[PDB]
DNA sequence: AAAACGCGGGGGACAGCGCGTACGTGCGTTTAAGCGGTGCTAGAGCTGTCTACGACCAATTGAGCGGCCTCGGCACCGGGATTCTGAT
DNA sequence: ATCAGAATCCCGGTGCCGAGGCCGCTCAATTGGTCGTAGACAGCTCTAGCACCGCTTAAACGCACGTACGCGCTGTCCCCCGCGTTTTAACCG
């Protein structure tokens, strides 16, 4: 409303000591600030005496300090090291970038002219930048706006003129007209390159929608089923006219990547992501409808499970054409709260997309049928022939395809087992947790891991090298780590370690900075820009992180992670499939380097039941 | 049935049983059960009034802890009944 | 930090201000931490008494409620 | 609504019953129990303290406030 | 399985004092644990009375004498006033 | 033996006035926490069998209750020593 | 710094009432047996409330600022003490 000091973008020294004083900083060194209310780009050099009295000061002095204590601690401290200026300037070089690209639109979400003091009714247009959601999006100058980027300009254009409105959708719901079994992409398509399998997914799920009934898509990690999802929504929007709104509900930390395939493989489609605080879903609102007493502009609309739990009354209105779920083993559960909420949601058709069809129990597969087609779905002998009834009623409305049969140029999958033998400490915890007085199956597991997980185990085992050979001395699994760590570095090969436990990663991250390797972390508690953040730097052409920490499902259900070569599994999840569809993150069609499996198991210990048990449920699958 | 014939709401079949098996004494009047639901059908109405009351006040068709707790405290006489007690969810006065 | 200082500044704050209290002392804090670590003590003390007679391994809410009632402060809503 | 706080009240129950008993395993309705129970009794409490300050011709609750509010009740 | 719960009966006094207000799971539980503290806090000073008198058995009168006791006063006459109509009425028939 | 009136008198109430510690109040961060969701498996909560346990009943008797009767011990008194108390 | 004047206090004397013992014979105790059935025990199926992890975001923490009130000090003047004196209600045969 009034401006001030939202947030300040960088440093410098006006014109040409160790800790600069408050007088030192507040004359020599001036500040690029950005203003309230203002676009990111409309950023200004700024000094105490010039801004004056005005609300960010407060911010204003602590970057100013964060400033004060980072010149300090770069070169000018006792402690100087190779590897500290190297992370310092790493994280100050990554800020930089990461603010410049916050300077540059992405799309634009509508014009309005207004008057201005000389009374021009020049036009401007609310725009909304890179890495940001539809929070804090401020109306710019057209003419700044075009001479930035003239293409958004011209999409936006394209946009608002389209000829593939919602308004006039088809309505064949009556009767879907029959289709032709295609052998050519589409010229829709604006990716290039779809696979033939890819092809034979594409029209076996038409051939399914014009029967009407609906299919899970249960083509194993790693297939494109993302492309075939785009490609299907094109083929609705442009080969059958139903231009009318779909909702694709995907795992977070996926959400960019289907941003990324929805714009290559359909740039002239529109998709609006439904995510941020509520200001951004009020944004969304303000653009979404029409300020009138409705249509829908929104091609498609893109979410996260917990964006849909939140708003479903709000979204809830919205009649959808098509509901694509990506993942969908969150759905195993009939009494799960977003179960009810998608039935809840008012859906021409629902689509359903997972690795792995088939969870730890039948009852799961039920429910997932069940929510496909409500209403439509021990002894042992008898059991041999209920199984077979059930999986040859369920082959037509499932498509799965196999990584060996097709795709050939995937290189082979090897997964093995390493079975550890449990150090001394390790084994005096576990016999204290079989008892009491030391000072659940969990505590095993933890015992068996790794014992700093326990609340005060720091003192019991324990300078720079004492705390590293005490940590890996303290669990065998991280002396078996450690070399495969060092023959994989020899090898120059990239590794992926999936750790149930945050603490897990936790203690991995200590010990990978002592080591000095460089890694990325991914994790639940990483908010969605610093999670894609670090997919795209692992992913770069040009990586200097070795490792990549992981849980077993935060960047082990839907995530992408070309250029990797390894991936060690602390532990079963208590459920194969999970296991399964982490392993298939770096086993990917986009992979030429024959990733080897290697799952750590601690002897005499729950791990072995745990696989023992978890072998029942692979036997199922069939 | 005691308590359809009796137009009282209360099961006084019921209180009977309950009186016997709580070794409250080895026998039980006729009467006596009569005599509790009556008091326990009467102390039930007047709460559920009040209740009824504080929800026609707050302009809701739904009776709440907060409706219930207002009753409780605002009358002076159920005050001194249930002074040492404390209603779940129940706000202040 | 200890679960004791979990009880925040905030949620006593709340209390007082439901109950009427103008303005908190800072000393207050320490000291209702204080009379609600009594107040657990012996209520959980007599659930715990009551799980124990009942070879049950588990509190129940019947027995906080028995538990209360007999410090006298009867509690309805989890009756059974 | 309720204002002590629900997982910080949990966990403070968790010691306290560690001392009298082990392996013990609180419920969910008696979690909830306890903590509308020691809301109503603090706010009686800090209702009983604003009088003692008020008649101490105080508007701010304080320590001696509070004690002499426990030591009429009687559990002090 | 068979619960112990005042719930029908509850909602019968309430539709009869507010046919349109209807309670819920919660509410009720509210007015099941209310009426199972009164009547047990009854039952105990009936049984309480009887022994101080050397009676081995529990009656009207002993109900009389607690209801009097326990509930504080304007609605004590009431209470008394539906139990005396409600137990005429038994021993009639 | 206690209550009730009355007088002067000291002590302290109550109000005012000042200063300064402490308080509430933003300002946003970092924190942690609903409110979903995972996989357990401790341990209910329930049933069924069969034993020792306990409730009633005579028959036998020995601890308790009321009545009765002594005499230590407590309350009582005067007189004598102890004592905390201003008052100047 | 001191000692006079009330209250408190030490001892022991005499008188009276209740405690504590004894006695009888009342009543319920204590074996001794029998029968029924409540609980211990064993066993099963199934609940539900762990342990943690996402994810968003309300809430808590820390810090800084300004000023309303806590506590102290002083001053005056109402309102009780603390007798002495005069009623008065009570005292226990
Ligand atoms: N034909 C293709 N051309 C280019 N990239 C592809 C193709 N097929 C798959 N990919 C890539 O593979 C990645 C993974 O797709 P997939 O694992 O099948 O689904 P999801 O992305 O939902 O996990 C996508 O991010 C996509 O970029
Ligand atoms: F197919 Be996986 F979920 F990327």
């Amino acid at each position: 409303d009034f401006h001030g000091i939202d947030i300040v973008i960088n440093h410098r020294l006006k014109t040409s000591k160790t800790v600069p004083d408050l007088n030192n900083c507040k004359e020599n060194y001036e500040f690029l600030i950005k203003w309230t209310d203002e676009s990111h780009l409309h950023n200004t050099w700024e000094t105490y005496e010039s801004i004056g009295q005005v609300r960010g000061l407060k911010r204003l002095d602590n970057y100013c300090k964060q400033f004060i204590i980072e010149d300090q601690q770069v070169r000018l401290d006792p402690y100087v090291t190779a590897e500290d200026i190297e992370i310092m300037d790493m994280e100050r070089e990554r800020r930089l970038d990461e603010f410049e690209e916050f300077h540059v639109p992405e799309r634009i979400i509508d014009s309005q002219r207004a008057s201005l003091e000389d009374g021009t009714s020049q036009l401007q247009y609310l725009v909304k930048w890179r890495r940001l959601n539809y929070d804090e999006a401020t109306w710019e100058n057209a003419t700044d706006i075009v001479k930035l980027a003239p293409e958004q300009v011209k999409h936006f254009q394209n946009r608002e003129n389209s000829k593939i409105l919602p308004q006039y959708s088809s309505n064949y719901t009556s009767q879907r007209p029959r289709f032709e079994k295609l052998s050519v992409q589409p010229p829709f398509i604006k990716g290039g390159e779809l696979r033939d399998f890819q092809l034979t997914g594409i029209n076996w799920m038409a051939f399914l929608w014009s029967k009407g009934d609906n299919g899970i898509l249960a083509d194993e990690m790693g297939l494109g089923k993302t492309v075939q999802t785009v490609a299907f929504i094109s083929w609705l929007i442009f080969a059958r006219r139903q231009n009318g709104p779909h909702i694709i509900v995907v795992p977070l930390s996926t959400m960019p990547a289907w941003l990324d395939t929805f714009e290559k493989w359909a740039p002239d489609l529109n998709c609006i992501c439904y995510m941020g605080n509520q200001k951004s879903r009020d944004t969304i609102r303000e653009y979404e409808f029409y300020t009138n007493p409705k249509t829908m502009k929104f091609n498609v609309l893109l979410t996260t499970y917990e964006y849909i739990l939140k708003d479903r009354a709000e979204l809830g209105s919205i009649k959808w054409q098509f509901m694509a779920v990506d993942e969908a083993h969150r759905l195993k559960n009939a009494e799960s709260s977003l179960y009810e909420s998608l039935n809840s949601f008012k859906v021409a058709n629902r689509m359903l997309i997972t690795g792995t069809p088939l969870q730890n129990n039948i009852k799961e597969l039920a429910a997932l049928v069940n929510f496909l087609m409500p209403g439509r779905f021990n002894q042992d002998e008898e059991q041999e022939e209920y199984i077979h009834d059930l999986h040859r009623r369920i082959q037509p409305f499932i498509l799965r395809r196999l990584k060996k049969d097709v795709e050939k140029s995937l290189p082979s999958k090897t997964e093995r087992i390493l079975r550890v033998e449990l150090s001394d400490v390790q084994t005096e915890y576990y016999k204290n947790i079989l008892t009491k007085n030391y000072s659940i199956m969990n505590e095993l597991k933890k015992a068996s891991n790794h014992p700093y997980l326990f609340d005060n185990a720091e003192e019991r085992v324990l300078t720079r090298e004492n705390v590293l050979r005490g940590l890996i001395m303290s669990s065998g699994k991280m002396v078996l780590l450690d070399q495969l760590l060092t023959r994989l570095k020899k090898d120059g090969h990239r590794v992926l370690i999936f750790s149930q436990m945050v603490r897990m990663l936790d203690i991995l991250g200590d010990y990978l900075s002592i080591k000095g390797i460089n890694f990325q972390r991914l994790d639940g508690t990483v908010p969605s820009a610093q999670r894609r953040i670090s997919i795209d730097h692992f992913n770069s052409p040009d990586s200097n992180d070795f490792v990549f920490l992981l849980s077993t499902r935060a960047g082990g259900l839907g995530i992408n992670l070309m250029t990797a070569d390894t991936v060690v599994i602390f532990d079963s999840d208590w459920n194969p499939q999970a296991d399964l569809q982490a392993m298939a993150r770096a086993h990917r069609i986009g992979q030429k380097n024959h990733v080897m499996v290697y799952r750590l198991v601690s002897k005499d210990t729950v791990e072995e039941e745990v696989l023992e048990r978890a072998r029942k449920k692979m036997i199922l699958e069939y | 049935t005691r308590s359809s014939r009796a137009g009282l709401q209360f099961p006084v079949g019921r209180v009977h049983r309950l009186l016997r098996k709580g070794n409250y004494a080895e026998r039980v009047g006729a009467g006596a059960p009569v005599y509790l639901a009556a008091v326990l059908e009467y102390l039930t109405a007047e709460i559920l009034e009040l209740a009824g009351n504080a929800a026609r006040d707050n302009k809701k068709t739904r009776i709440i802890p907060r409706h219930l707790q207002l009753a409780v405290r605002n009358d002076e006489e159920l005050n001194k009944l249930l002074g040492r007690v404390t209603i779940a969810q129940g706000g202040v006065l | 930090r200890d679960n004791i200082q979990g009880i925040t500044k905030p949620a006593i704050r709340r209390l007082a201000r439901r109950g009427g209290v103008k303005r908190i002392s800072g000393l207050i804090y320490e000291e209702t931490r204080g009379v609600l670590k009594v107040f657990l003590e012996n209520v959980i003390r007599d659930a715990v008494t009551y799980t124990e007679h009942a070879k049950r391994k588990t509190v129940t809410a019947m027995d906080v409620v028995y538990a209360l009632k007999r410090q006298g402060r009867t509690l309805y809503g989890f009756g059974g | 609504e309720l204002l002590i706080r629900k997982l910080p009240f949990q966990r403070l129950v968790r010691e306290i019953a560690q001392d009298f008993k082990t392996d013990l395993r609180f419920q969910s309705s008696a979690v909830m129990a306890l903590q509308e129970a020691s809301e109503a009794y603090l706010v009686a409490l800090f209702e009983d303290t604003n009088l003692c300050a008020i008649h101490a011709k105080r508007v701010t609750i304080m320590p001696k406030d509070i004690q002499l509010a426990r030591r009429i009740r009687g559990e002090r | 399985t068979r619960k112990e719960s005042y719930a029908i009966y509850v909602y019968k006094v309430l539709k009869q004092v507010h046919p349109d207000t209807g309670i819920s799971s919660k509410a009720m539980s509210i007015m099941n644990s209310f009426v199972n503290d009164v009547f047990e806090r009854i039952a105990g000073e009936a049984s309480r009375l009887a022994h101080y008198n050397k009676r081995s058995t529990i009656t009207s009168r002993e109900i009389q004498t607690a209801v009097r006791l326990l509930l504080p006063g304007e609605l004590a006459k009431h209470a008394v006033s539906e139990g005396t109509k409600a137990v005429t009425k038994y021993t009639s028939a």
